[PDB]
């Protein structure tokens, strides 16, 4: 019968790893680097686009950074289309929680459910895993500012600063070197851009090859604001830290 | 060889190897014999034991008052198939008030086994059956094989070394076919037939199993002291 | 009987590639060239109607398809795969949008739905990816004019102008030289016609070229009058005659 | 849940020494409208069984198709289909009874009363009744509808217990049946003059008579009956 | 539905998918459980090629299943969440129908049954997880420690360890744990638990987690210093 | 029916009549209305005869499975809750049951639960249940003290059912008595009202409404 | 509206002796004011020395008996030809009846035979499977006529020892098969006198360790 | 690979045969039937001395009159025991009687070939099912993952089985007392066990008509071990 053509996407190797998870991670390692840095007064998300053409429509574009709700955003490394499937799920999950409890969903709870969905594809159903790693940036009134990552294994962890995609090894070393606990958002912005600047596989880091977002306490008293940067705003903030 | 992975695959010469392998479990089975006159039909089966401390595995199953069978091969498969027959005999009774013709019992078994030789994932039954009964057209003996082939005979045998008993019955045909009105003489001929298939060993009291059905006799099974009469 | 293929036929190889997606893209490479260009007041999508025999009537085979009155699609790769995607894309515009909001979806959202369908053929059990890339051009009230490319993976990107298939490397280079943010629709049609001559072997006239625009509303194409707010489809297929008129002044 | 539309009235029957007789008229009523006039309500099955049906005619026609499909099915892979493995009357009955009780148990009955008459293979007479509730019973005489009320008392004067059956001939029994049919024509407002009659004998087999008529009717005394009490002219 | 028999027998009578699930356990961070006279302690290594971790929010390695029972594990982290959730649901369901919280044995038997089911159902692979489950039965003061593994077998342990280098630390506990005399206090029991982890771990920095469970739903996690005090003090007893 | 059970100093008394009715037809005078689930568990029956028998013997099977799986006898609380959760599933379908689950465990002490087919479950010291409950209550309540001797408690239980058997047209036959202690249940006999009424009238000097 | 139930009349009666039991029933079958049959048996030998009657709505009665007979057959198939004891039959029948709790078999069922000590046994059921073992039971249409007579003549209810000042009861004692058959025949002729649905024939099945015997008596046919 | 329900060319089911290998690797279990009772004994085989041996449960009650011991992949047995217990209690509910030992065993064995592509593989555990019923008296059955079961006067399963069985062949006679059988099980267990048999690493149980199925405490088994060495010394 059909057994002949089944790759068996959910089995252990003799070493006890999950082939498809490992191979999905290998795929992700060639995607545009994305960085998240957490400050005491906000969070930065910065990410590098995949080798652009001059004709790409840069301002109506989105590939790396998506809004999950008003208090939570993600940066994507991996297959964009796989990521959109998970993002819509996550958006719906958030609204169900708000509908049930009349309260915005705590960041971890949203992160956990998405990670559980990923986990399921590694244990049953014989389908390939999602080729995606996320950096979650969000705020809630229990833990304040939070950063997490998840990858195709459905494993998630919390961070002060983290990268995913290409060159995370170099990026993690640079972040470790210059990160400090008492840091502010505007310092974190600079750290994120300088780190991408040094790990990038292109000759120089320009506005048109980036996506950028902040999550600040940055409006009127106690309430949180998400800013997905327009191209001109990235151009300015690139000059303002002297990379161009 | 490359063509024996499942029942859904023909070999290049048109063979079905998984069915042929099921047939092979029958050949390793302990021997059993069937034969009939015009008034009775008899089963004789040599039961096998695990060792000296064990029971001698039953090989004869009653299906209805007028029908039953003996098995050679995988016993759980005989239990599944006999249970189906019990149900079919029973449905004929409840719905039509009619005792199931031994011939229909045969067609129903052929069709049940056939399904498992044409679809993926299932396997063929690994057991052969000899079915006796007395119905509205007299005494009958049937041979079932898990290929689905069912055959009506005056007498036969299946299992290891069943070839001896089958030759004997082939010679004896004209004798036993007219042992009418005599239970114990049809049995003795059956017990004789089965003896042509013994080696290193002979029929004891916890080793021999006999059943009879006929004109004025419900399908009944004899084991233990009640077969001593026959050794 | 029944589908026992409930496992994925696209999976990760040890190097991390998804073989079936790569191979689908290879089928797209062999496909006939198609392109799209975004002007300030319109979008043009074009391709070559490469006919299979001259006994075939190639007007009965439309490579450029209306999806909504303001959205059109063209492709490169496997024609049959494209045809069923158009059927599904048209339907999803209704089921997942118009039947809910009483209006046609904006371009990026319809593109989003098509992309979803193509992504699922990359992960669901017992299917292969679609062997096509799409270029979808459209207009909607709050985004204006837009042009998108959708690939076998389900990934999509917005373009100022681009090309796909056979001679796409050369055609993307040509368009880089000629595109600016001031192009008026007529200029973009002319550039489209020039770019497409590069990749076409044989006859190059209005019977071998298929070209449509997303431009001004066409009240004459509506089919009725008396609702002031219904002004007509912005999608218009150029006729054989209209294409030849533009080929002499080329 | 159902209501009978086009209906047939009584079916009457009795055992005699060598067989069974069964009769039913040829009418299909539509309420009080005597709508259809050539309706056969005795259905033979092989050469040894007649099934007589009253009640809803659409359901009767369904039961015909069941029976004729039963014959077909019984012939399949059956070399003794016209001999030792032919359908017995008792087989046909148990099948119909099974169906009737299942349909009542699903609250969707076949709105009928049925009598199965025939001779078994051992020569024994068979006569059993089943209806829309799946109630079954046997008796030397059996009738449905008005037949139960007016025929049974007449037919019981001939065969009143089991031991009267050997003493009853086919001429006596048929006469009693034919008389009962006349009485029902006098007294049942949904009966017709025309009827069919069938005899199933262990020696002569199945005889099936069509287009019988109620004859020898007394109507003459009607001329003397005037008014409703005091009127003389 | 996807149906494949993924866990099947090989000619030698092994189920390779179950055995490879054990390899995943062996690769997981080490975990140990030691029971005292009047408590149980659960210790867990956390690997340290990860600095820039946020420790407030990363899932801790010991999970409360109910207020009186805890579960730790070695192996696939994502796999463990599924077992913990199921165990948590079962604990509330038990309280609802029996009107009594689960025994530690009962909860262990349930989790073990889940693990076993995944070794003979079509379309699924086994859990790449072994667990230690510890606590006190309702209204009881006798400490309880059980282990489960991917096959579904479970059993009670005076002390036990799982994960990478658990053979080294089982060695340690086997010569240092006296059946006849269990660590008669919290202090003693925590110490022995930290001693066994130091055989394998590195610096006792942000590398050792400890959770203490006492009777009547008394469960507390130590923080760095409280642990660090054990680290410092044992190292000073060592120069001898 | 009339059934009762009460807690006291000496454990639990359980008493029931033995009449079955089909409207005004007396269907039986000798019917058992207590089920001995295990040596420490009794269940009383009132309502639909089949409903009570069927589901209470089913309850016994579930209790037996508990002790096989958990190697420990089921609690009165848990056993009563198996039955109440069962009947709650059937709520609206027209089951008719009024039951008391009476027993002793070490973790609970002597315990009574009232369970009915509405899904009501109540722990308590005293209940009477059935068409005669009010009659039994009137006698039981007006002589109950926590400190009754085993001998007096048994009598009160017997006397209460007798009261109900006399006044309630749908109660009668005979009294069946049980005493439940830390060592389990003990049967205390069948007492036909045919004789018991007259004996109690003579010895107690009560029932002066009756022609002597 | 369709009514799935009818009422076929008749009445049944079971008495247990020390080493035997009888189960009797009239043989009349009716609907409304009509007689369907004067001889339609409703007491059956079910095998393993058990007799059974399910009296009320005959279609339900026949279905139940068929299901129980079939149950006996499968009990043999499944439990190595073991004999189904009367107590086990009764419990099995409870489950057959209670399975249709919300769409009942409209019958009063009685079974008779011998218990596992060889003593006579009568078990009786309500329509949804409530049951009890007794010495004594009547069921069906005339049950309300016959039952109190049985209380008096089989269990000596309301009968005292003469001269004892109503202080000593007539002592319980088993009855001979001859005395039992007298009570059965008188029960049924009495019932035939006053109940229109009872008449025509009486058929008694007697059960002992040697098996099942039948006796038949004529009843008034009006 | 190849389907889970495939026959070998010798006409045996690959998966069943392979599960039989897994059982051979299992700890030893022995049962002996007498006219006074049936004894069941097992080797606990703790994998490490820290594991608390009383938590090893390889002998199990099914009903008052039926007991069971296991050998092989013992976690596979939980659902077979659960099915066994339900079938026994259910039979008592439907028929107001004890279920026959053979009937129970047949029911457990009905689960066995319910695997394919229903569970994904055969069970990797064998069972000794021991009990009493009024019709056939004391009985011992060996239930295999082939769905076959066999009645035995005595039987060993697990790693030491081919040795133990030859020993039981010699020692079993139709008149053994319960005490003789207890000692015999203890004796044959000490022979085939790796470690030195004591009351902590082996366990006994019996089922008698009169008291049903009982697992022996460690004090009680210790004495039977003491009594066994004294018997062996004294000749
Ligand atoms: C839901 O409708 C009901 C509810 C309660 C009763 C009283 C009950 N009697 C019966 O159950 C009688 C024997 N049988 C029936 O009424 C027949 N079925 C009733 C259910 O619907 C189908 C027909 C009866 O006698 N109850 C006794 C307690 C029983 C006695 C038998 C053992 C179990 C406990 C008791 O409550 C007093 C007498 C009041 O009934 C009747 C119908
Ligand atoms: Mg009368």
């Amino acid at each position: 019968g059909s057994r002949r053509y089944d790759s068996r996407t959910t089995i252990f190797s003799p070493e006890g790893r999950l082939y498809q998870v490992e191979y999905a991670l290998e795929s992700i390692s060639h995607a545009g680097t994305a960085i998240g840095i957490m400050a005491s007064d906000g969070i930065v998300l910065a990410a590098e686009r995949k080798v652009t053409s001059t004709l790409l429509e840069q301002d109506t574009s989105t590939e790396k950074l998506y809004k999950l709700n008003d208090k939570i955003a993600v940066a994507v490394a991996g297959l964009t289309a796989d990521a959109e499937i998970l993002i819509n799920t996550a958006r719906i999950h958030a609204q169900n929680y708000l509908k049930t409890y009349n309260e915005d969903i705590p960041v971890e709870i949203l992160v956990r459910r998405l990670s559980d969905i990923k986990q399921g594809y590694t244990q049953h159903g014989g389908l390939r895993p999602f080729g995606v790693s996320f950096i979650y940036a969000g705020y809630d009134d229990r833990y304040g500012y939070q950063l997490y990552t998840s990858n195709p294994s459905g494993n998630y962890t919390g961070w002060k600063a983290i990268s995913v995609g290409a060159n995370t090894s170099a990026a993690q070393t640079l972040l470790q070197m210059d990160y400090k606990d008492d840091m502010k958002v505007d310092d974190a912005i600079e750290l994120a851009l300088k780190t991408l600047s040094k790990t990038t596989d292109s000759s120089a880091l320009t506005y048109d090859r980036l996506e950028f977002a902040t999550i600040r306490k940055g409006a009127n008293d106690g309430e949180v604001y998400q800013k997905i940067f327009k191209p001109q705003e990235i151009k300015d903030i690139l000059v303002k830290t002297g990379i161009t | 060889n490359n063509y024996d992975g499942d029942t859904v695959t023909f070999s290049p010469t048109g063979r079905l190897f998984q069915v042929e392998y099921a047939l092979e479990a029958i050949k390793q089975g302990s021997v059993t014999v069937g034969l009939r006159s015009n008034t009775h039909a008899v089963l004789v089966a040599l039961k096998r034991n695990a060792d000296e401390l064990s029971s001698y595995q039953k090989k004869i199953i009653k299906c209805d008052e007028h029908m039953g069978l003996s098995l050679a091969g995988l016993a759980p498969d005989a239990r599944v198939l006999s249970n189906y027959l019990r149900q079919q005999c029973n449905y004929s009774s409840l719905v039509f008030n009619r005792k199931l013709a031994v011939e229909r019992a045969g067609h129903l078994l052929c069709d049940k086994a056939q399904k498992n030789t044409q679809s993926y994932g299932g396997r063929p039954y690994g057991v052969g059956l000899l079915i006796i009964g007395y119905d509205k057209s007299g005494a009958h003996l049937l041979e079932f094989q898990p290929s689905g082939n069912v055959t009506e005979l005056y007498g036969t045998a299946i299992g290891a070394r069943s070839q001896g008993a089958k030759t004997y019955l082939e010679r004896t045909l004209d004798t036993f076919i007219k042992i009418d009105g005599n239970p114990d003489e049809l049995i003795k001929a059956g017990v004789e037939a089965i003896s042509q298939s013994l080696r290193d060993e002979s029929l004891t009291v916890d080793n021999l199993s006999i059943a009879i059905v006929g004109k004025d006799t419900p399908f009944t099974i004899y084991d233990g002291e009640a077969v001593a009469k026959y050794i | 009987m029944t589908d026992r293929y409930s496992f994925s036929l696209t999976t990760f190889s040890p190097s991390g590639k998804l073989g079936q997606i790569d191979y689908a893209l290879t089928a797209v490479k062999q496909g006939v060239t198609s392109l799209g260009i975004k002007a300030t007041n319109g979008v043009v999508i074009a391709t070559e109607k490469k006919s299979s025999s001259p006994l075939a009537m190639s007007e009965t085979l439309s490579k450029v398809s209306l999806l909504t009155p303001d959205i059109g699609a063209v492709y490169s790769g496997m024609g049959p795969d494209y045809r069923v995607l158009v059927d599904k894309s048209r339907k999803v515009a209704h089921t997942s949008y118009k039947r809910i909001y009483g209006e046609y979806p904006p371009t990026k959202l319809l593109v989003s739905e098509v992309a979803k369908i193509m992504q699922e053929a990359t992960q669901s059990g017992g299917v292969r990816p679609f062997g096509v890339s799409l270029l979808i051009a459209g207009h909607d009230e709050f985004n204006g004019f837009s042009l998108y490319q959708v690939d076998p993976s389900g990934s999509y990107f917005p373009w100022k102008a681009t090309a796909i298939g056979k001679g796409s490397v050369a055609a993307k280079t040509f368009l880089e030289k000629r595109w600016n943010d001031e192009l008026e629709l007529e200029d973009a049609i002319h550039i489209a016609l020039l770019t497409l001559k590069e990749s076409v072997e044989g006859e190059f006239n209005g019977d071998t070229i298929e070209l449509a625009i997303i431009g001004d509303e066409n009240p004459d194409l509506l089919g009725y009058t008396g609702i002031p707010t219904d002004k007509g489809p912005r999608f218009r297929k150029l006729t054989s005659q209209e294409i030849n008129d533009r080929l002499e002044a080329l | 849940t159902q209501q009978p539309i086009v209906t047939g009235t009584s079916v009457i029957s009795m055992k005699y020494d060598n067989g069974v007789i069964i009769a039913a008229d040829n009418l299909g009523s539509y309420g009080s409208l005597l709508r259809f006039n050539g309706v056969e309500r005795l259905i033979p099955v092989g050469d040894n069984t007649v099934v007589g049906i009253s009640g809803d005619i659409s359901d009767m026609q369904h039961i015909e198709r069941l029976l004729k499909d039963l014959v077909t099915e019984n012939a399949y892979d059956n070399p003794l289909a016209d001999a030792e493995e032919a359908l017995e009357p008792s087989y046909i009955f148990e099948y119909l009874a099974t169906v009737m009780y299942q349909r009542r148990s699903k609250m969707n009955p076949l709105w009928n009363a049925i009598i199965v008459a025939g001779v078994q293979s051992n020569g024994d007479q068979f006569l059993r009744y089943v209806n829309l509730l799946g109630v079954t019973y046997s008796s030397p005489t059996l009738a449905t509808g008005f037949g139960a009320h007016m025929a049974n008392p007449l037919l019981r004067k001939v065969v009143d217990r089991e031991s009267d059956i050997p003493k009853t001939t086919v001429q006596v029994a048929e006469e009693a049946i034919v008389n009962a049919m006349r009485v029902l024509y006098y007294r049942d407002a949904r009966s017709s003059r025309n009827f069919s009659l069938a005899i199933i004998d262990k020696n002569t087999g199945l005889t099936f008579k069509k287009n019988l008529q109620v004859e020898n009717m007394k109507w003459d005394f009607a001329k003397d009956i005037k008014g409703y009490g005091t009127q003389k002219i | 539905g996807y149906d494949r028999a993924l866990s099947i027998f090989s000619p030698d009578g092994h189920i390779f998918q179950v055995e490879y699930a054990l390899e995943a356990v062996k690769r997981g961070t080490c975990a140990v459980g030691v029971k005292g006279k009047n408590c149980v302690v659960l210790g867990c290594e956390r690997r340290s090629t990860l600095k820039l971790q946020d420790t407030r929010i990363t899932p801790s390695k010991v999970s409360k299943i109910d207020s009186h029972v805890v579960l730790s594990f070695s192996g696939l982290n994502a796999d463990s969440r599924i077992l913990i959730e199921k165990a948590r649901v079962e604990a509330q369901s038990h309280r609802l129908t029996l009107e009594d919280p689960v025994t530690v044995e009962y909860l262990t038997r349930y989790v073990a049954g889940v693990q076993q089911r995944y070794t003979q159902s079509g379309g699924v692979r086994p859990f790449g997880v072994s667990t230690l489950i510890a606590g006190f039965d309702p209204r009881d003061d006798e400490p309880k420690l059980y282990q489960t593994e991917p096959s579904g077998i479970y059993s009670s342990w005076s002390a036990q360890t799982i994960g990478r280098n658990s053979k080294t630390v089982r060695e340690f506990l086997e010569k240092n744990y006296d059946r006849k005399e269990p660590p008669a206090t919290v202090e003693e029991c925590v110490k022995l638990t930290v001693r066994s982890l130091l055989e394998v771990v590195q610096t006792g920095a942000k590398n050792i987690e400890i959770t203490v469970v006492k009777p009547d739903s008394d469960i507390v996690a130590l923080s760095s210093e409280e642990i660090n005090q054990y680290v410092t003090q044992i190292e000073q007893e060592k120069q001898e | 029916t009339t059934t009762l059970a009460f807690r006291f100093q000496g454990g639990i008394i359980v008493a029931v009549d033995s009449r079955a009715t089909a409207g005004n037809w007396v269907a039986s005078q000798t019917v058992k209305k207590v089920i001995e689930i295990n040596p420490f568990l009794l269940g009383t029956m009132a309502g639909g005869a089949a409903d009570c028998q069927f589901w209470e013997t089913w309850l016994g099977s579930q209790c037996r499975l508990h002790e096989l799986r958990e190697k420990e006898r089921i609690s009165v609380a848990a056993a009563s809750k198996i039955l109440s959760n069962l009947v709650y599933q059937y709520k609206g379908a027209g089951l008719s049951m009024g039951t008391m689950i009476c027993g002793y465990t070490r973790k609970e002490g002597p315990t009574i639960y009232y369970v009915d087919s509405d899904g009501t479950r109540l722990k308590g010291d005293i209940f009477c249940v059935g068409s005669g409950q009010t009659f039994a209550y009137g006698v039981l309540d007006s002589n109950y003290k926590w400190d009754l001797s085993v001998e007096d408690a048994l009598y009160l239980g017997k006397r209460s059912i007798l009261a109900a058997a006399h006044r309630d047209a749908y109660s009668g036959g005979s009294v069946n008595l049980y005493h439940v202690t830390e060592d389990g249940w003990i049967y205390h006999g069948n007492h036909d009202v045919g004789e018991l009424f007259w004996k109690v009238k003579e010895e107690e000097g009560s029932f002066n409404n009756v022609i002597g | 509206q369709f009514n799935p139930y009818g009422d076929n009349g008749g009445t049944i009666l079971g008495i247990a002796g020390e080493d035997f039991a009888v189960l009797a029933g009239d043989t009349r079958n009716i609907t409304d004011y009509s007689i369907n049959s004067r001889y339609e048996p409703k007491v059956f030998d079910c095998g393993d020395n058990i007799v059974m009657s399910a009296n009320g709505f005959a279609a339900d009665g026949d279905a139940l008996v068929k299901r129980f007979k079939n149950s006996v057959k499968w009990y043999h198939f499944d439990h190595n030809d073991k004999k189904l004891s009367i107590n086990s039959a009764a419990r099995n029948i409870q489950h057959l009846l209670y399975g249709k709790r919300f769409f009942p078999y409209y019958v009063h069922t009685i079974i008779a035979g011998l218990d596992e000590d060889g003593k006579g046994a009568v078990y009786s059921f309500d329509p949804v499977g409530s049951y009890e073992r007794e010495q004594c039971r009547a069921g069906g249409a005339a049950a309300s006529l016959i039952m109190p007579f049985l209380d008096n003549q089989v269990n000596f209810k309301n009968q005292y020892e003469p001269g004892t000042n109503g202080k000593v009861k007539k002592p319980l004692k088993y009855l001979s098969v001859e005395e039992v058959i007298k009570l059965v025949r008188d029960s049924f002729t009495s019932a035939t006198e006053r109940h229109i649905q009872v008449g025509d024939g009486l058929e008694i099945l007697i059960v002992t360790k040697d098996g099942v015997r039948k006796e038949f008596y004529e009843l008034k046919r009006d | 690979d190849r389907g889970v329900s495939t026959f070998s060319p010798e006409g045996r089911l690959f998966q069943v045969e392979y599960s039989l290998e897994a059982i051979k690797l299992g700890s030893t279990a022995i049962g002996i039937a007498t006219k006074e009772g049936v004894v069941l004994g097992v080797e606990k085989r703790a994998t490490s001395p820290l594991l608390e041996s009383d938590s090893i449960e390889k002998i199990v009650e099914i009903d008052r009159h039926i007991g069971c011991a296991m050998s092989g992949l013992t976690a596979d047995a939980r659902s077979m025991i659960e099915h066994a217990r339900t079938a026994a209690v259910t039979h008592n509910l439907y028929y107001d009687e004890d279920i026959n030992v053979e009937s129970l065993t047949q029911s457990v064995c009905d689960l066995a070939l319910r695997f394919g592509e229903l569970m994904s593989r055969p069970f990797g555990v064998a069972l000794l099912i021991a009990g009493h019923d009024a019709d056939d008296g004391y009985q011992l059955f060996h239930a295999e993952p082939s769905g076959t079961f066999y009645r035995y006067n005595a039987k060993a399963i697990g790693s030491g089985s081919e040795g133990a069985q030859a020993e039981l062949l010699n020692e079993w006679h139709s008149s053994l007392t319960l005490k003789e059988a207890e000692l015999l099980v203890l004796k044959i267990l000490k022979q085939v066990m790796e470690e030195k048999l004591d009351e902590n690493n082996a366990q006994l149980s019996c089922i008698t008509k009169q008291d049903g199925f009982k697992i022996y405490d460690n004090e009680k088994t210790a004495e039977l071990i003491k009594e066994l060495k004294e018997k062996e010394a004294a000749e």
